RNA sequence: AAACUGCGAAUGGCUCAUUAAAUCAGUUAUGGUUCCUUUGGUCGCUCGUACUUGGAUAACUGUGGUAAUUCUAGAGCUAAUACAUGCCGACGGGCGCUGACCCCCUUCGCGGGGGGGAUGCGUGCAUUUAUCAGUGGUGACUCUAGAUAACCUCGGGCCGAUCGCACGCCCCCCGUGGCGGCGACGACCCAUUCGAACGUCUGCCCUAUCAACUUUCGAUGGUAGUCGCCGUGCCUACCAUGGUGACCACGGGUGACGGGGAAUCAGGGUUCGAUUCCGGAGAGGGAGCCUGAGAAACGGCUACCACAUCCAAGGAAGGCAGCAGGCGCGCAAAUU
RNA sequence: CUCUCGGCCGAAGCGUUUACUUUGAAAAAA
């Protein structure tokens, strides 16, 4: 799956804009690609459209399906520890825990 | 500006804090509370410069900060809590109790009141209305809301208030020959008895007193609060009486004073 | 609180309205 | 038919005049309510806003206006607009260096209700401070009283 | 943006005036809310102190008052017939305070036939459903009927009214401010009124 | 520690360019508006999973791009007073309408009355409109409170799924155990405090070699609306022809921010007030906005105009009339 | 100053109204 990317200039792929290059959008809170310094701020930002084209310094991929054999780098190695649910709902869910 | 201002400087205070120039720019600008800016002492005004308690500021909120402090039987813990007229403090660690009560030369006096005393207070009625489910509300001069209050209570009457309950023991009516007490304008802090109030319809009422030496003179109605009924108050008052002495006669009892002193 | 102070004031409403028109009923007689 | 002069129903917002009725009460007489008001200070409401028949929302009488601030007095000097004159308040400045005076004069436009009739140029009137009724209205007469000549 | 100011108008001898100060946000002004007649659209504004407007901007039905029999029932919005203020609302079909419009008679009628136990709309052709018929001719005993009959005396009717209703849709006047508080409510036009209006959209025609 | 959340950053400090009934001063008004916070009052007043509901995101761990920024992209985890959703209880009823049926008087009887009532709809405070009667208050309400018929916005009013400290009394009991004290936080609506914003009356320096001005593009008033936090040509449509002026309108100038005040002065007066206090305005010049209770904010954002910094030429970043300090300017003014 | 109505005074009209003068009230500090 073809997650994004970062174009020869360092520039970040939105997903909304349908383009082979680059504009410039003013970007809010909840917009991808920008972080608010102030509370309402917004800025105007390049950013790379979403179509994939051969001027790009990086792309992001995410493996969904598994073939026939493992990636000696990716898959083969062991999953690793991670931190448990906080909320008891979650315990339980996870857990099958009944009330009592 | 922009917004509500958060500073005052010391020159433009109000002149009965008796602040000197030269100590700093600024001034303890009041918070919001009970009492206008214009007409309240703040805490830390009372709690170093009146009674020398604290030598600074940080003094202040050292002492404020251990809950020693109560205003009308309420621990305070903000320093610049605005304090008005006819208000109780209590410090419980040394066993004092004060009222608010202006002098005659309309400044807050240090008024030091019996424990018994200092369980209730004098409250003039500013507001009533009747509101929701036809209930009548009764609004004092210290932003207090009362519910059912009194039928016969009025505007321009005054109540007295018990503070460990809030509620109304008793009352005095706004007529001629009670005891009231000028807590604005030239004859702030002076105590007489009204004679006659005149009426000014769209305009301000201006009522007449007499003190006791029998000096008369007059302030806006919005200006007067009754004390007690007849000449009786329901208050202790400080040392003057609230009779406002000449300067000659205030240069002759000084003089005779330090004749006597030695 | 509610039921205590409204059976207090319908009492002392009631005191309040009996002496008024008690008053005015001595002055109407006289 | 009189009244209704504009392209809107000329009304009184208080006064509901739809109540239905039997058909005996309904042949005396076809006589509205009028409302009407006191504005305090010890005017009193002419018998023409009682008994009249005007709709007029800016009148202090008959209208939702609220007369609060100075009572002033002046001379009708115009009476060319639409229920609203134009009145002359004359005084003198005094000038400090001089220890002497110079004569001025203030012009004020002023809303006049219909209730007041036979109002001629040069007669005293006594107006009213209200809200802004118009970008240079502020005053509302309140009592008109005849000049010197009168027979 | 948009404002309502003062400073920029002449003064009333007829000078201009130099400003003082730029525009301020306390002074300003927003487009207008054009209400059409369509399915509910409404938006929010938020307005001085935190406060809301409702920004109606489509509207369909709303909660209008008959005055003489003290009924107050929702229905709906049909057309536009007469604006006071200018005739270019008219056409556009734009709901303001004020405006005159046309609203269906059914729940009225419903109500005063539940009421008087009267007819009322009915063409002269007398044809009848049961449900209207047990509604009109139902079974009650003497203490009930005693008390329709008593309200049988006072069941009269203008011709004007009784006109709209056989037309199923009576004239109503807008009471509130749609763009301001999101809603059209307002009373059905009756007496003079309802003769002075009739007059007018005639004499428009 | 970090990060999410909350609050503040609209105060203070600087300068005097604009500005001549404008600002400003005294005096009044808001019965024509909004108001964070503090203080007080309300917060079982609604009759219709709860022994605690849901999905994500940082910090963190790992993989990266660009010459360059307080630039950020993908992947793996996990919280709430962030973001959402939603009950029980009080809850027994009461009151307004609808009202099958059941009684009690008078009547020979119809008829005239007086009660009880099952079944249905609605219900509290705020919101919008219409009608009715007339607890408390004002000089004056179209005030406050009451009653009736409805409405009540999915870009949605309230009616607590929050935190700490001390921990105890009660039962046919050992439990689903029941009850309970102080606080913290939050919230609809009144009142108060701090204000702000529009209005009323009077008051300002020279100039006629400025005597008529305003009204096409609102100038003066009327009617209905729109917009606005409210009152109003604030704006719109349709109408009337108004409004100001030798008592100096209109125009022009000012090395004009206005006062509290300063210098000189017998008594009058003349000149000054950029400058520490109170109001106003501005942040290189204009304009437009987001957030917020409050800004048309500039140690916030977005453009144009004039300057101007780095660059790997693809891009990125600007605002000392804040404290020092530097250049220029000048007769003229201090420590990075 | 004036009748009336209420407890000599209280309410209400005052003054044909101003100018003037003498009081009083409200009037930031510095
Ligand atoms: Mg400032
Ligand atoms: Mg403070
Ligand atoms: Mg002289
Ligand atoms: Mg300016
Ligand atoms: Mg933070
Ligand atoms: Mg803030
Ligand atoms: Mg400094
Ligand atoms: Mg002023
Ligand atoms: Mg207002
Ligand atoms: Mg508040
Ligand atoms: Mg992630
Ligand atoms: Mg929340
Ligand atoms: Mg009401
Ligand atoms: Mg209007
Ligand atoms: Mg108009
Ligand atoms: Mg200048
Ligand atoms: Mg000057
Ligand atoms: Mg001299
Ligand atoms: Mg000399
Ligand atoms: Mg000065
Ligand atoms: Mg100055
Ligand atoms: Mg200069
Ligand atoms: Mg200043
Ligand atoms: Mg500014
Ligand atoms: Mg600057
Ligand atoms: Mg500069
Ligand atoms: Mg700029
Ligand atoms: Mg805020
Ligand atoms: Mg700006
Ligand atoms: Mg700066
Ligand atoms: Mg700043
Ligand atoms: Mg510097
Ligand atoms: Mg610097
Ligand atoms: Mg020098
Ligand atoms: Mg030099
Ligand atoms: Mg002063
Ligand atoms: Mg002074």
């Amino acid at each position: 799956r073809i997650s994004g990317g970062n174009d020869k200039q360092g520039f970040p792929m939105k997903q909304g804009v349908l383009t082979h290059g680059r504009v410039r959008l003013l970007l809010s809170k909840g917009h991808s690609c920008y972080r608010p310094r102030r509370t309402g701020e917004r800025k105007r930002k390049s950013v790379r459209g979403c179509i994939v084209d051969a001027n790009l310094s990086v792309l992001n991929l995410v493996i969904v399906k598994k073939g026939e054999k493992d990636i000696p780098g990716l898959t083969d190695t062991t999953v690793p520890r991670r931190l448990g649910p906080k909320r008891a709902s979650r315990i339980r869910k996870l857990f099958n825990l009944s009330k009592e | 500006a922009r917004g509500p201002k958060k500073h005052l400087k010391r020159v433009a205070a109000p002149k009965h804090w008796m602040l000197d120039k030269l100590t700093g720019v600024f001034a303890p600008r009041p918070s919001t509370g009970p009492h206008k800016l214009r007409e309240c002492l703040p805490l830390i005004i009372f709690l170093r410069n009146r009674l020398k308690y604290a030598l600074t500021g940080d003094e202040v909120k050292k002492i404020c900060m251990q809950r020693f402090i109560k205003i009308d039987g309420k621990v305070r813990t903000d320093i610049t809590y605005p304090a008005g007229f006819m208000d109780v403090i209590s410090i419980d660690k040394t066993g004092e109790n004060f009222r608010l009560i202006y002098d005659t030369k309309g400044r807050f006096a240090v008024h030091r009141i019996t424990p018994e005393e200092a369980k209730y207070k004098l409250c003039k009625v500013r507001k009533i209305f009747v509101g929701t489910k036809g209930i009548p509300h009764l609004v004092t001069h210290d932003a207090r809301t009362i519910r059912y209050p009194d039928p016969l209570i009025k505007v321009n009457d005054t109540i007295q208030i018990d503070l460990e309950t809030g509620k109304i023991t008793d009352f005095i009516k706004f007529d001629t020959g009670n005891l009231c007490m000028v807590t604005g304008g030239a004859n702030l802090g002076r105590i007489g008895v009204i004679t006659n109030r005149e009426r000014h319809p769209g305009s301000f009422d201006v009522v007449h007193v007499k003190d006791a030496n029998g000096n008369s003179f007059a302030t806006r109605l919005s200006n007067i609060f009754v004390i007690g009924k007849g000449n009786k108050p329901w208050i202790s008052l400080p040392r003057g009486k609230g009779i406002r002495l000449t300067i000659a006669e205030e240069r002759d009892k000084r003089l005779a004073a330090k004749q006597s002193s030695g | 609180k509610n039921k205590e102070e409204a059976a207090e004031y319908a009492k002392l409403l009631a005191k309040r309205m009996k002496e008024a028109k008690e008053k005015r009923q001595e002055q109407i007689a006289k | 038919a009189d009244i209704q002069t504009e392209r809107a129903y000329q009304k009184q917002p208080t006064i509901f005049q739809n109540k239905k009725r039997v058909l005996l009460g309904e042949t005396g007489k076809e006589k509205l309510p009028r409302y009407y008001k006191n504005i305090g200070l010890g005017f009193k409401t002419p018998k023409e806003a009682i008994e009249g028949t005007y709709i007029d929302k800016k009148c202090p009488f008959t209208g939702n206006v609220s007369i609060r601030g100075r009572i002033l007095s002046g001379v009708v000097t115009k009476m060319k607009m639409q229920r609203t004159i134009v009145i002359r308040r004359d005084y003198l400045h005094y000038i400090r260096k001089y220890n002497r005076f110079e004569k001025r004069h203030k012009n004020m436009s002023v809303h006049l209700s219909p209730c007041f009739r036979d109002v001629q140029i040069g007669d005293i009137v006594t107006v009213g401070e209200c809200r802004p009724l118009s970008k240079t209205v502020r005053f509302n007469v309140l009592k008109v009283t005849k000049a010197a000549g009168t027979k | 943006g948009i404002s309502r100011d003062n400073w920029h108008k002449r003064r009333k001898t007829g000078g201009k005036r130099k400003p003082y100060h730029k525009k301020r946000k306390y002074e300003l002004g927003r487009p207008a809310a054009n209400t059409k007649i369509g399915p509910r659209r409404i938006h929010t504004v938020r307005v001085r102190g935190g406060n809301k407007k409702y920004r109606a901007l489509r509207l369909d039905v709303g909660n209008f008052s008959w005055g003489s029999e003290c009924c107050t029932r929702k229905t709906r919005i049909i057309d536009v017939v007469y604006n006071a203020s200018n005739n270019e609302l008219v056409r556009t079909k734009t709901l303001v305070k004020n405006c005159i419009v046309l609203i269906d008679s059914t729940p009225y009628r419903q109500w005063y036939e539940s009421h008087y136990a009267l007819p009322l709309g009915r063409k002269k052709g007398a044809k009848l459903t049961p449900e209207e018929e047990e509604i009109l001719n139902k079974k009650r005993s003497k203490k009930i009927q005693k008390k329709y009959d008593e309200r049988k005396k006072n069941a009269k009717i203008s011709s004007l009214l009784e006109e709209q209703f056989q037309q199923g849709k009576l004239l109503a006047c807008i009471a509130s401010r749609p763009g301001q508080c999101g809603r059209a409510d307002g009373y059905v036009l009756e007496g003079k009124e309802l003769e002075f209006y009739l007059r007018k959209i005639k004499a428009r025609k």
